[PDB]
RNA sequence: ACGGGGAAUCAGGGUUCGAUUCCGGAGAGGGAGCCUGAGAAACGGCUACCACAUCCAAGGAAGGCAGCAGGCGCGCAAAUUACCCACUCCCGACCCGGGGAGGUAGUGACGAAAAAUAACAAUACAGGACUCUUUCGAGGCCCUGUAAUUGGAAUGAGUCCACUUUAAAUCCUUUAACGAGGAUCCAUUGGAGGGCAAGUCUGGUGCCAGCAGCCGCGGUAAUUCCAGCUCCAAUAGCGUAUAUUAAAGUUGCUGCAGUUAAAAAGCUCGUAGUUGGAUCU
């Protein structure tokens, strides 16, 4: 016996059919639209939405005045409004099933650097975040797979230790100045 | 019966050395290449007989 | 940021009582003997073999 | 028809666990004489000593000499005609070599070209045949 | 076959595993019998027997790792004779001693999480969309590639002060200094007839050598072998063997069948079992 915790999920599910052009083409468009690394990063969001929809399936089977549906459903409807997926006018549990994969990947940090005009490419943004140039209010975030909350969006900036924000230059601009 | 022909067609090949060539890309830039390659540029095609490895 | 713990005693005599003794060595207020655990646990089983007088002789 | 009562539960299940012994899969697993006749004893892999190298003439609709090796396993002393996969790989094998023998893939059934061979070869004297065939390692002595 | 909590798989039903950190049980080589104590049929206690096996002056004496290490053997299959009582707790006369319980490092692609191997700009064209133009052509409006083309910008991997970490360290975090232009800081595993995504390319071999889970390929143009080039699938992973689950409405309670495809007893009687008409506001 030790003092360790052995719990861990798996965060993706490999699909049933390995090779079909309708699926390989439809995953690879989303990789190219959103700068993802491999197919696992598509198979991850698709797996989290496979759980959000499956939990909302069993709530729709219950009685409409069942208190378990009223409490647990109003939490799930709350947790999607805060990450900017559903909306205030559409906060009913029927609409959770009307969600798509790229509804979620609009809220990855890799895409929200690009949509805000900080990066000049969707690929240039995955650079910057891993290059530690991006901060969320005070915190250098080093992961593109970072679901920006709806209040956590309107201030995302250039990480004051960076050459872009606070302006101490890196290795390259120092060595070029060591010649002239 | 006779086992004497064991690596016949292996040894009878002319040993060709692999060509010096530049390295491929990896990570998402390899996946960046395929999205541009397949879904951004269009070749005007009417019959769809141009496979991705179509030597004519 | 960096977040840590800190405690301020009322007198140093209390701090020499109410502190774990590795944090007195970090201020030079404590000395540990330099024998490892294998040193004395060998010795303990050797002196376990001796009767009353010469158990102090085994070192 | 089927008895469809409420007090009919043991008539169903005592019938199910008798009509399940007429499944070929179930009776192979649970009777446990296939397990006793298997030289691997239900193990994935094994480890044996080559006795000789035996060419095996292929089955009728085509023709070749499939190169196989008569091994003898260590853990029980069974004997096996295991198949050496690629070309020139029979040259990699001397007699009296330690041979990691695996199964073929049809679990006791031979694969279609070869009469009566269940067993391919993975390692020879602790180096793998994929390492010898691709020259990444060499035969030691 | 140690039993549960549980695990994998699942539409629903179900199927399979649970030696294994929590609870209960059992045994310390196999049996048996005891002393002490509140509590033992105790084995890091004793006494015998059986089986092993140690030292020796031959008279005798001393054992029990299914504790932590480590070794031999066995196998397809599994780690360091490390450091510490600082945490968690336990024990003792006890704020003070001790604990291979336990913690901390090492080995560690069991398995799980995050996640590099490049990014941008200007030209060389090829393009190809939006605009003017009868077309020609033009565009400063976009995008893509080939650039061993140019261009400085940003970096971690790594080397390494110091701080932090800690019982003392290590790792991580934090920070000096150094550390990136392509044969380097060079991504590999399988495949390219079909199932099944991706060549009717080139060269060799010529029922041979081989491939191929299955169907098949191979006898002078081999889309299937051996190689080169290309491209495709997953990607720090990816093949293979085996057990198992779904697929399997091919075990059918849901939910299968029985003329001819495998299948209804030769015929009746008959106890157990299963099922049983109305009608009692």
């Amino acid at each position: 016996p030790v003092a360790r915790s052995w719990v861990c999920r798996k965060t993706y599910v490999t699909p049933r059919r390995p090779f079909e052009k309708s699926r390989l083409d439809q995953e690879l468009k989303l990789i190219g639209e959103y700068g993802l690394r491999n197919k696992r990063e598509v198979w991850r969001v698709k797996f989290t939405l496979a759980k959000i929809r499956k939990a909302a399936r069993e709530l729709l089977t219950l009685d409409e005045k069942d208190p378990r549906r009223l409490f647990e459903g109003n939490a799930l409807l709350r947790r999607l409004v805060r990450i900017g997926v559903l909306d205030e006018g559409k906060m009913k549990l029927d609409y959770i099933l009307g969600l798509k994969i790229e509804d979620f990947l609009e809220r990855r940090l890799q895409t929200q650097v690009f949509k805000l005009g900080l990066a000049k490419s969707i690929h240039h943004a995955r650079v910057l975040i891993r290059q530690r140039h991006i901060r969320v209010r005070k915190q250098v975030v080093n992961i593109p797979s970072f679901i920006v909350r709806l209040d956590s969006q309107k201030h995302i900036d250039f990480s004051l230790r960076s050459p872009y924000g606070g302006g101490r230059p890196g290795r390259v601009k120092r060595k070029n100045a060591k010649k002239g | 019966g006779s086992l004497a022909r064991a690596g016949k067609v292996r040894g009878q090949t002319p040993k060709v050395a692999k060509q010096e060539k530049k390295k491929k890309k990896t990570g998402r830039a390899k996946r960046r290449m395929q999205y541009n390659r397949r879904f951004v540029n269009v070749v005007p095609t009417f019959g769809k007989k141009k496979g991705p490895n179509a030597n004519s | 940021k960096t977040t840590g713990f800190g405690m301020i005693y009322d007198s140093l005599d209390y701090a020499k009582k109410n502190e774990p003794k590795h944090r007195l060595a970090r201020h030079g207020l404590y000395e540990k003997k330099k024998t490892s655990r294998k040193q004395r646990k060998e010795r303990k089983n050797r002196m376990k073999k001796v009767r009353g007088t010469a158990k102090a002789n085994v070192g | 028809g089927k008895c469809r009562g409420l007090r009919t539960a043991r008539k169903l299940r005592s019938h199910r666990r008798d009509q399940k012994w007429h499944d070929k899969q179930y009776k192979k697993a649970h009777l446990g004489t296939a397990l006793k006749a298997n030289p691997f004893g239900g193990a994935s892999h094994a480890k044996g000593i080559v006795l000789e190298k035996v060419g095996v003439e292929a089955k009728q609709p085509n023709s070749a000499i499939r190169k196989c090796v008569r091994v003898q396993l260590i853990k029980n002393g069974k004997k096996i005609t295991a198949f050496v996969p690629n070309d020139g790989c029979l040259n990699f094998i001397e007699e009296n070599d330690e041979v990691l023998v695996a199964g073929f893939g049809r679990k006791g059934h031979a694969v279609g070209d070869i009469p009566g061979v269940r067993f391919k070869v993975v390692k020879v004297a602790n180096v793998s045949l994929l390492a010898l065939y691709k020259g990444k390692k060499e035969r030691p002595r």
